[PDB]
């Protein structure tokens, strides 16, 4: 699984001015590469936001 | 025994079979739709701006 800054984005040009943008991101992560989890697999912190603007 | 009309797609021809008052007024209709395209043609493409093709 890619977990880091991503930036997934697929813009639309209004003919003049305007940005039509998918969004989909986040910024998250493993917690601590040297820490564990009370569950079984890595955890992940994550601010994400997937949303047209 | 009369005049009678034909063509020709990979040259793109008008074929006649008949008298010279066929040969001169199919000539005619060979110009008559000889016309091309004016601007405007059978296809349009629709550039959009908000919405996603």
């Amino acid at each position: 699984k890619t977990v880091g800054t991503k930036l997934v984005l697929t813009p639309q040009i209004n003919e003049g001015d305007s940005v039509l943008l998918t969004i989909e991101q986040e910024v998250s992560s493993v917690g601590k590469q040297a820490t564990g989890t009370d569950g079984l697999g890595p955890t992940f912190d994550t601010r994400t936001v997937k949303n047209a603007v | 025994l009369a005049p009678k009309v034909v063509a020709d797609e990979r040259t793109n021809s008008v074929v006649v079979s008949g008298e010279p008052k066929a040969r001169a007024r199919i000539i005619q209709m060979v110009r008559q739709l000889d016309r091309e395209l004016q601007s405007q043609g059978n296809t349009r493409v629709f550039y959009l701006k908000y919405g996603k093709a």
